[PDB]
């Protein structure tokens, strides 16, 4: 199994939307490859267009929640929600290859019913819209204020531009 | 068809 | 998604 | 559920 | 034509869900009258269980717009917009028959998009809501607290409550 | 028009579903032979399935509004709110053809959301249950017990039971 | 305009599927022509597969409702319902055209729900049955029992068939 | 698998809707335990909504026909059929969670056709149906008219409530 | 199996919606796990929007049925049923990863047909809605009283306000 | 006809969504008022969510092209499209019933096939974009990083703020 | 209707997708001001975003086959055959109003089947294309070599540059 | 398993459209065969009508990435993202066999809402499209400017153009 | 697999209309059976309605690619690019059992969009047309003139018909 | 639309 | 069915 | 599995409809057969209401085409195509179950579009058409006349009356 | 077509 065996050397794949499902399967690989060695470092190749947020932010936790380092490698694309897992690596160790893109913007979502109710839920996307930029302005050296405004609509950027932001520390020349 |  |  |  | 000839006795008839194709109907017929005759007074049957909030606007205004009074019969029911229009009739003239159901509500809308977005439709939402219930609480005598409190939820009552909760003025044995 | 020539003559058919469209297609014709002449009978035909409770108390309401006798006489079928209606004509002149079938339940309906929500309809809705309930038995002498109890589920009648029943008044030959 | 031109001769087109609507439209159509000449005989021209069986009666009833003489003239084909109301003609003026095709079965329906309401609407149906056979009995020289067995699946006839069986009370050439 | 690895303890599953392609899974883990020791008690979980009556019958006869007992545990729910199937599990060994809620109605079903066809499938239907409640009555101790009167429409209780009610003999406290 | 290697380790995820086949899974391995040994904590990973009441309790009784210690840990987020399973947690041993997100509301369901049955699905929706809060309670160590006037409409939490509300034992840093 | 009769007393009404076939409905009515007396003003009641901006154009277009002068005003609401011709009235002739709301924004479009399609659609949709923001600015007396600025996202306003702001001249009141 | 009092005035409107149908409607509105004055101007207002060519050829034909002058004015916008129909106009008398959009492009269309039938429809786009782009450089002056240029993709231009280009003659104001 | 097969020989098939699922398939192969041998030669086979960009550059950074020589070979058709990454195979090793076919162009998508949201993905398309004429520049010894003038539209051509433009270095014979 | 055993006696079966996919896996096998033994017979079983060109010619090409000789036998049908690669077989060692059909034509296809695209389409299917006309010619002897003559429209043949043609070299009686 |  |  | 265990007994199924898969599958089986040993009989049951005419001529020249004799075995039925095959048995061995039916009719098809390629799809079905009859005259000892007459229209028979016809030699018992 |  093609898969199965790079997961033995500690190798990971992010690939396509981020949802509970494939979450799910990360948080899983994370877990055991902790239980198999909980000292050598764990490489994720993301390359993802984003996905639901509370899927991604599972990720996220579990990949501080074990011991071992999680080295993140952007391939394709690391769009929201993906270039935020990207730029929740282990610090020095957040690469990206050559050519391929990093996307932030802010939370997206719908809300049906009474005033009451996406009132809820529009304060509950605001809460997590917060929640998003102060982590991506903690991984960055971005101020709060900056990452707030330079993600209100879709932010497209190189790698070697992801890197002067702060959001992965080296392009694999 | 053809539409210009 | 944008392709080639 | 909401997309980040 | 059987509508066009009540409109001769100055009967207008609202009936069915409310939108900008209905009150641009009811509008016109509302200024017709108005041409035909700025003193006579004009009677408009409402049988609705709501719609559209501006929509539904569009024929407070228009009513409080010309000159000759517009007294408001419910029959069958008024609920949501439908019984906002009923209590925005003449006052001494908002009338009902025995057996129509009346109720009051808070409004119920829809957004998605980006969490900036949702924001503004909730704000703009949450401003008719409160919009709404001052008009209706100056409509019935009731406090602001009062309604606000009673249309969290669908709040039904018959057309002898209705008047007594201030809605209407008379219901017709 | 044939349907306007009969309308001449003061006869209304109600035929089929029951619905605001339709209800306040029947209205506007009582409405309009009141001011015709307000002391002349009124014959309303009717061969209905039943249909939406709120539209039939529309058309209930607006024949006891009204000046006009309006008698009543069964063709095809007369159920649910079409036999309700059928028994709200004039004292003594509710009829029915030789061959009609005439049926009374008690109402349908749905309700979907959260529990409290759900709660509130269904409390709506067993109040129409009970406004309905108590008007049929008013209408046919019928006790109020005996009408719940008859009409739990679909209760099916010919002419004839009908008259017994305490329904309609007369079956024509 | 055609089909009302053909009124002013007094003849009735019953064409096609039968229901409320279709109904509607001839018993409004019998008693127009009866309030213009309660004399005068009135031509009844089927072409019917039948249809829903309240609305056919409606018809019926309405038949020997009015005063003037309603003959039936079969032409095309007058299937289940359809067949029953050209039996159901004046009593000496049932006709039909040399190549017409009459037909008569047992009633056709559905239930579904609690084995409770199966119950009351399969009586409700087999209550309908047997008052259809009766009648259909009455109008020819069949037993009810010979109708009984005859309808119990399709039962095709010719005019002349139709004759002898006693549905019709000649075949015009 | 791992219900797998619980079929060697003789534990059986059944969950969701019943059917012949679930009842039959049930049936070939009862028929293969008890092929694999007569003796040894056989423990059936049940979560289930109901479904296909003659399915769930074949389920009901099955753990009869094996020698080894048959206990039942409610797990959720047992309603309709689930909770028949649950009340017949070996006298003294029907058991309940503290919060499984368990339901008892009449059957359910549908026809469509000639009346003489609706009438063999609503004669069919409350066979079932009494053959249903008359089991009923033999596994609670209930009586058959109160059975009858209690499964007429949704009944619904607490694992406790059943416990007295007579359909299960122990709450797992 | 990612998953069963991880089952070998007595962790167990339940990702997505709890439905009756989710719950069957997480109830069989809850099983097999205390088979294996009866004496060692299980690990129950949540990361659910919620699902269906039932099949949810299902989860909660079983917790609560066999021998060892289920610790709850809450990833991504922990919604409805999710919420209430993730403080059905081994008291003491419910954890939550920093960034979760936890929510509790009232049931949420639909109710279609006759007044009875309205009121009969309505009645059970209220039992339910009133013994989850009760469990909320108990649980979190929040009044009964206080548990329903939070949950009317949807309460979001961040894990450190979850653990302040009592619905978790400790935020893993 | 009711519609028709208003259209006797100079009354025109546009409501709901704008796109051709409303448009040309709005122009034929106001080309044929011109045509009945190019002097007595016109009423232009707008109940509307916006629509296709070349269909408001042609409106708009037309309404300073006939001789007539074209008061405007709106009921219920008139949103995008719908506020950008209600703001476009004779100065002075604006008005809004008390209850309705106003609301701008900038255009909304789509755009599919190779990059250099994308980008003359892009193009264009940002010409109609400056172009708007441009008539709005005059309309109103608001400068025009102040249109381009509270255009970018939905921006509601209720008549009275509709009136401060300067998309019209007066608030009719009961 | 209002269309036909305009049609009094010599003016013509020529809105939306251009096919058979709209065509047939503006050519007999053509031949129809041809039988009235012969020497009177027509006003031809466009706002059309294309359409069929060949339906367009149909209009184009029939301006310069009738004796009265074409006046076209362009109003919203003028695109594809829009713009070529427009830059048609009698010469002189081609106006736009001042915010107008005048678009030109080459012909679309589409073809399926064996190889041959390609090149067949292949070849007749072609034609359509070069005998259009050469009736765009007549009316404007341009060369053939650079209206091909232009048109190769979507051209979009103001009402000035439509002047400054030689499709329309003047700008109202 | 055929493909895992000749995986072991190093050979590698990207059949069919490129999307993220492909991508990640072939990466992981490429992966794999790096450390099963960094030293020996990779054949990745190409029959592609191409796909998504960002997954297509997945593959080719991937290429680049591993120090195993990656040599292409056409086989079928090479378009789009597929002759981009045949023009992507290790300088001297990218090949085709005689009757393929190679096709470039330039990068096609879409956009949808806000102006400035299509403005923000135009510029990104455009960056993209620059991005990919300056590789594929760098690849053939073409000129940025004779690239893109090359591809703005389809251009086809035999596997021997292919090698005169310089996109493969033999055709094997 | 059957197929897979059919495999280890050098037999390849490509059944149906050829695409990407199955023409992927027919090369793959191709190249396994290289692998095994580059000096024997290859059999090449065919029945097949045609497909996709592109997907053919990877298969016709990768035929002479392989260094074992290919024999081609037709079973059932071999029409349009079934024809074709039953044709491209070693010579002497084109087969086709008896009844076997054989149909050859010019290519299919399709093209929408701008005139510009269509031709650029129009000309890529005529150049396949050409190209495999030759091929055709060279491996059937026959003419190219002849070939593009009898394959304007579908050329039925039998085997027998087939041989005389050059398509195939003998008929396996 | 919004409907209240 | 009821969700929690 | 089942079905691969009986074709170690050279036991192969035909059952259901007949297309390129289902031919596929069986002329493997039959090519795998003559392998493992060319001389021993082979059992081919049928069960089929036919399929693709190409399809079955596949399979009966396969199964002359191998060493091994192929007898023919109809269970249920034997139709179209299916019959076809029957009769295809090796002489003497084509056998039939005593309550199969076999049915036999000239070809189905299709043709659409231009009238030279109806006329080339039309005659080349009455080729297959006259091909099958002769084919049949010389499997049965029916004449050409004979059969071309019998398989004009659908022509059922027993599994007796099929062995006096000539299509299988015996019946077993 | 285009709207805003």
């Amino acid at each position: 199994d093609i898969y199965s065996r790079l997961l033995k050397d500690r190798i990971v794949l992010l690939s396509g939307e981020i949802n509970d499902s494939v979450a799910s399967s990360i948080v899983a690989q994370l877990l055991f490859l902790e239980a198999e060695d909980p000292e050598k470092d764990i490489g994720l190749y993301i390359n993802s267009p984003g996905g639901v947020i509370t899927s991604g932010l599972s990720i996220y936790d579990t990949m501080n929640f074990i011991r071992p380092d999680v080295s993140t490698i952007c391939i394709g694309q690391a769009a929201s929600m993906g270039a935020f897992l990207l730029s929740c690596g282990a610090k020095g160790k957040r690469f990206s290859l050559p050519h391929s893109r990093i996307m932030i913007h802010q939370p997206l979502g719908g809300a049906q019913g009474q005033a009451s109710d996406i009132e809820i839920i529009s304060n509950e996307i605001l809460r997590l819209k917060g929640l998003m930029n102060s982590i991506l302005a903690q991984n960055s050296g971005q101020s709060l204020e900056q990452i707030a405004k330079d993600t209100d609509r879709d932010f497209y950027m190189s790698a070697k531009e992801a890197k002067e932001y702060g959001l992965i520390d080296k392009v694999l020349q | 068809g053809f539409t210009q | 998604v944008l392709g080639f | 559920n909401v997309l980040g």
